[PDB]
């Protein structure tokens, strides 16, 4: 058998991530912009930026 | 109740500005419509405006 006769103590950094970042975006600036003759195009596709 | 993120709706644009070159003759359309013995096809002539 096999004992020890001694020892010691080590510290051991292990990391993870928790978060992102938060983001947000808008359909309406995105898509067209300030440009109201595809706001109303844009209007007929449904509610997919909901 | 909550916080939300809303849309353009305030302001809107009504004044129209426009800026164009200073350029005052009128072009010719008098020497290129009503002139006399144009070329035939095979021979046809380029013309810069
Ligand atoms: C155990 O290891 C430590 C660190 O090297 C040392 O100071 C100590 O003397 C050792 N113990 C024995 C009994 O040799
Ligand atoms: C060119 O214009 C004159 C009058 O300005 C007219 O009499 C003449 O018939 C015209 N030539 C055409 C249309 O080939």
């Amino acid at each position: 058998i096999a004992i020890p006769t001694n020892f010691s103590i080590s510290v051991t950094t292990e990391v993870l991530p928790v978060s992102m970042t938060k983001t947000s975006v808008d359909c309406n600036m995105y898509i067209c912009g300030d440009s109201t003759e595809c706001s109303n195009l844009l209007l007929q596709y449904g509610s997919f930026c909901t | 109740k909550g916080i939300y993120q809303t849309s353009n709706f305030r302001v809107s644009p009504s004044t129209e500005v426009v800026r164009f070159p200073n350029i005052t003759n009128l072009c010719p359309f008098g020497q290129v419509f009503n002139a006399s013995n144009f070329p035939s096809v095979y021979a046809w002539e380029r013309l810069r405006i």
